[PDB]
This record gives C-alpha cells, structure tokens and sequence, in this order.
RNA sequence: GCUGGGAUGUUGGCUUAGAAGCAGCCAUCAUUUAAAGAGUGCGUAACAGCUCACCAGC
C-alpha cells in the first residue's frame, strides 16, 4: 500500500538510490 | 527494453503504465498518444506492445496481436479463466474459433500451418479452462 | 571439460499491490527444432540477470 519503488498496481515503484 | 499489454485505446495512468517503463527514461506522455495512435484501428482488445528505450531516452515500440489467452477468454465470451484449469471449465469456443485465434495470431506464431497454429492456440485454452466443440 | 545455443504462443490460467519458469493453487499443452521444462537453483518489488535440464561443435 506504500513503499519507493515496489509494487505494480498502486503506484509506488522507485525512483533513487 | 521494455514490455508490457497495454489496452487498446487507452494510456497514461500511474499505475497501468508510468512507474513501469517511466522509472526506465521513457517519457509517458509521448507513448500514450503514440501508442494509443495506431492503437485505433484495433481498439476495445488488449494488445501487448515492446517498447525500447535508446541511451539518449528515446524511444520505438512495436506492436503485435493480443494475447491468446485474451483473445480465448473473449472468444468463449469470459471474463475469466478457470481457476483450476481442466478441473474446472469455465467456457468453450468452437474448432473454429480456434481456427480464427490462430489465424488472428499468426504474425506473431511460429507455426509452419494452420493446423499448427490451431494446436498452439489450444495448448493455451487447455491452460486455461476453456474447452473446444 | 570447453565454447555456442537454450527458441515461439507466453508475462500459460488463477491468485496477488506484484506473482513474468522459480510465494502459492491449477494446468504442464502446442509450435519451431540439432535441442530447449509452461522450467533445477540463485536472484528482482515485480521484471532483469546468473544457473540447470536439453542440443551442437571440439
């Protein structure tokens, strides 16, 4: 439901590093 | 390089699309209207496209024939597909619908016949619990 | 042992935020093949990537 860079539905996923 | 089934006419939401190939360099906007472009003479189907994105972050795609088991579930007027495969059928499609998947598929099948065209086909409805009559 | 290949429908169906050979359930066909599992293990968030089966040359 919430995360950086992560998940395929949402839209969360990645985004640095 | 990129791929992902992206609907017909219909592009740029953030879940669908964005994060996907938008975390690779590719610019959403410019594929949206791209792809949803020539994404007009077959709409309402969902057609699986591979994008690929060159070091400067442009990019190409090509566009091929939607999946079997999309054109199966449609075909056998579905939803679905069983949830248990063979244990459960969920539909059926005639021979020749079989017949008119493989044909529909063919570009991107590696059949050297229409026959086998038609037993690539059926391997995927027998995977996804849809009978043939 | 070494090198190269290991392909197409297809990210199989379901499930799931995702579930793409590899969390799980069901199925495990077909094609093109010299050969290549609806995939042995590692790996990714999922992909990717590595590896094995299998085949070929030496």
């Amino acid at each position: 439901i919430a995360s950086a860079s992560c998940t395929t539905x949402i839209c969360t996923c990645s985004c640095s590093s | 390089q990129i791929k992902l089934q992206l609907p017909a006419g219909k592009a740029t939401p953030a879940p669908p699309v964005g994060p996907a190939l938008g975390q690779h360099g590719v610019n959403i906007m410019e594929f949206c209207k791209r792809f949803n472009a020539e994404t007009a003479d077959k709409a309402g189907m969902i057609l699986p496209v591979v994008i690929t994105v060159y070091e400067d972050k442009s990019f190409t795609f090509i566009i091929k024939t939607p999946p079997a088991s999309f054109l199966l579930k449609k075909a056998a007027g579905i939803e679905k597909g069983s949830s248990e495969p063979k244990r459960k059928i969920v539909g059926k499609v005639t021979r020749k619908q079989i017949e008119e998947i493989a044909k529909t598929k063919m570009p991107d099948l590696n059949a050297n016949s229409l026959e086998a065209a038609m037993k690539i086909i059926e391997g995927t409805a027998k995977s996804m619990g849809i009978e043939v009559v």
